[PDB]
């Protein structure tokens, strides 16, 4: 696992061609995450 | 230590939850390759997770970061999709976690699309998609996703394509 660059403590990818994206986040220790909620779920074939 | 709480359908923190899944869906380059074709999902359950040593574990490290960043953890709720939810939601993440050939190095990655981190459910690529059936859109088989508590604090800008 890498280290985040000096100076700060994870990285965000910001999308800069697809205009509908959100963002992508990196963290590199593990203890900055916490998993809350575990969702089970299907994908629906669209109509 | 970890215990899963179902939360009901009629629950407002059930509903808040559901709505940033089905609202974060989009399109994706891939045209489906990766995760599937779909515009929203089927919600079978969804579970609190509960670890007492996790969460403080997280709180710990969360007061760190804060206390480097002028009081402010710059905490989000986001996305997480695995092969390894079940190792996750048990012992924590750690580097075992970690996308070691990702775009912006050997990290754990998370996601504001509920649908990004659905492409990586069943591996990188979608690997060979579900266990029983080998496709990566299967309709059928069920998924599993986590949304998160991160601490991003000072957080470097990366723009990217
Ligand atoms: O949610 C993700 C999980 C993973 C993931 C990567 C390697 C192993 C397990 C999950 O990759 C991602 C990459 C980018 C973004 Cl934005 C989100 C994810
Ligand atoms: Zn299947």
């Amino acid at each position: 696992m890498a280290h985040s660059p000096p100076g700060h403590h994870s990285v965000t990818g910001r999308p800069s061609v697809n205009g509908l994206a959100l963002a992508e986040y990196v963290i590199y220790r593990g203890e900055q995450a916490y998993p809350e909620y575990l969702i089970t779920y299907q994908i629906m074939r669209p109509e | 230590g970890t215990i899963l709480i179902d939360l009901s359908p009629d629950d407002k923190e059930f509903q808040s939850v559901e709505e940033e899944m089905q609202s974060t869906v989009r399109e994706h380059r891939d045209g489906g390759h990766a995760g599937g074709i779909f515009n929203r999902y089927n919600i079978l359950k969804i579970q609190k997770v509960c670890n007492k040593k996790l969460w403080e574990r997280y709180t710990h490290r969360r007061k760190e970061v804060s206390e480097e960043n002028h009081n402010h953890a710059n905490e989000r709720m986001l996305f997480h999709g695995s092969p390894f939810v079940n190792a996750i939601i048990h012992k924590g993440f750690d580097e075992r976690h970690a996308y070691i050939g990702g775009m912006f190095g050997a990290g754990i990655y998370f996601a504001e699309n509920s649908s990004k981190s659905n492409q990586y459910v069943y591996g990188i690529g979608g690997g060979t998609g579900c266990p029983v059936h080998k496709d990566r859109s299967c309709y059928i088989c069920h998924r599993q996703l986590l949304f998160c508590r991160v601490t991003l604090g000072k957080s470097f800008l990366q723009f990217s394509a």
